[PDB]
């Protein structure tokens, strides 16, 4: 299928909350080779952020069952399956969302901008691997997570204004990936007030389109500074 | 839980 | 494996993997032993969830189809997409219809499991008649209609109008006259002759009966809300 | 739309 006919399917689906199907239609996309549009990026990001998110959630279910049943209990064991097969097909989703940032997204993408929406992209999907990843792994996978992160983090500090949506929201992210992942919260609510305070200076110089979707990002920095300190 | 971009 | 099975099911539930759910259900059922009320419920939840899903999408698919110019040459790509959420909801309302028709009708032991599961028939070939058309249509709505009426006799014989599989079976029953054979008259006499009828002997339920025969008696209300206006 | 039981 063509690419005109795979974002017209892909967009159908969205309506549909099919995301499988859209993850489908936007995988192949990318596949094709060419650079995303920022439309084609987003539709891209929100597919997979719902494929994804419903195993997230998932797992924090079965997760959470499981630390409350007791080691001795014969059900454990049915949990602890139950368990690695959500976590088994989590990391199938992050593996391909990696595999099209490397393959493709990420080598092509020729412009500050769409980089490092890329690579904020990378750290959120090695994030989401550290959220279920014990031992050994789980070093090397936040090292990942975070090593997309700071990339994405310095060449928006470079090439990007303080009040991009894309620049927000990195740091949003980032800031989660302090607070949740390294559990260091004090970073985490420095890194998003850092940010929140270097966008409000410039706000009103923006559109009130810009000013919208700046604003969005900058409560919800707002909301997790408001929830980390307390 | 914290907020991450939607 | 009954107990894995169970234990898996909620499991499952809880994580909203309803396929999952769904397939737990759909072995249990197969064992050939009759379920309990417990796994009825665990069996129509998580099939009732598998299909809504489809459902919802098929509105929204249709309804971007009808906005479509007839003339648009993407118009064939919305078709071949409704197509296909259609085939999903049409293998798994066959699902639930072979097991009801092979197992849980054959082996209902007391009309309550009986009403349950004609009005399950009639909910999921009234599911196949929203998305059907032609011969097709008429076959589907005749065979939903006759599992509503079935259940409805028996539940008129052997239950009280307070008993909430009575009244959700009332209550699909009057959506299936709304919705299917479109005759908002009938549909509302139904629902508020069930509602009516179901007052007088409220103070005789239980705690999970009151809550769950009350909560039905609400969606009759709110129906005949919609309905009337 | 109409309601259906919530089953
Ligand atoms: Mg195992
Ligand atoms: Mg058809």
């Amino acid at each position: 299928m063509e690419k005109t006919e795979l974002i017209q399917k892909a967009k159908l689906a969205e309506q549909a909350e099919r995301y499988d199907d859209m993850a489908t239609c936007m995988k192949a996309v990318t596949e094709q080779g060419a650079e995303l549009s920022n439309e084609e990026r987003n539709l891209l990001s929100v597919a997979y952020k719902n494929v994804v998110g419903g195993r997230r959630s998932a797992w924090r279910v079965i997760s959470s069952i499981e630390q409350k049943t007791d080691t001795s209990d014969k059900k454990l064991q049915l949990i602890k399956d139950y368990r690695e097969k959500v976590e088994s097909e989590l990391r199938s989703i992050c593996t391909t969302v990696l595999e099209l940032l490397d393959k493709y997204l990420i080598a092509n993408a020729t412009n500050p901008e769409s980089k490092v929406f890329y690579l904020k992209m990378k750290g959120d999907y090695f994030r989401y691997l550290a959220e279920v990843a014990c031992g050994d792994d789980r070093k090397q996978t936040i090292d990942n997570s975070q090593g997309a992160y700071q990339e994405a983090f310095d060449i928006s500090k470079k090439e990007m204004q303080p009040t991009h949506p894309i620049r927000l929201g990195l740091a949003l992210n980032f800031s989660v990936f302090y607070y949740e992942i390294l559990n260091n919260p004090e970073l985490a609510c420095t890194l998003a007030k850092t940010a929140f305070d270097e966008a409000i200076a410039e706000l009103d110089t923006l559109n009130e389109d810009s000013y919208k979707d700046s604003t969005l990002i900058m409560q919800l920095l707002r909301d997790n500074l408001t929830l980390w300190t307390s | 839980r914290s907020s991450s971009m939607a």
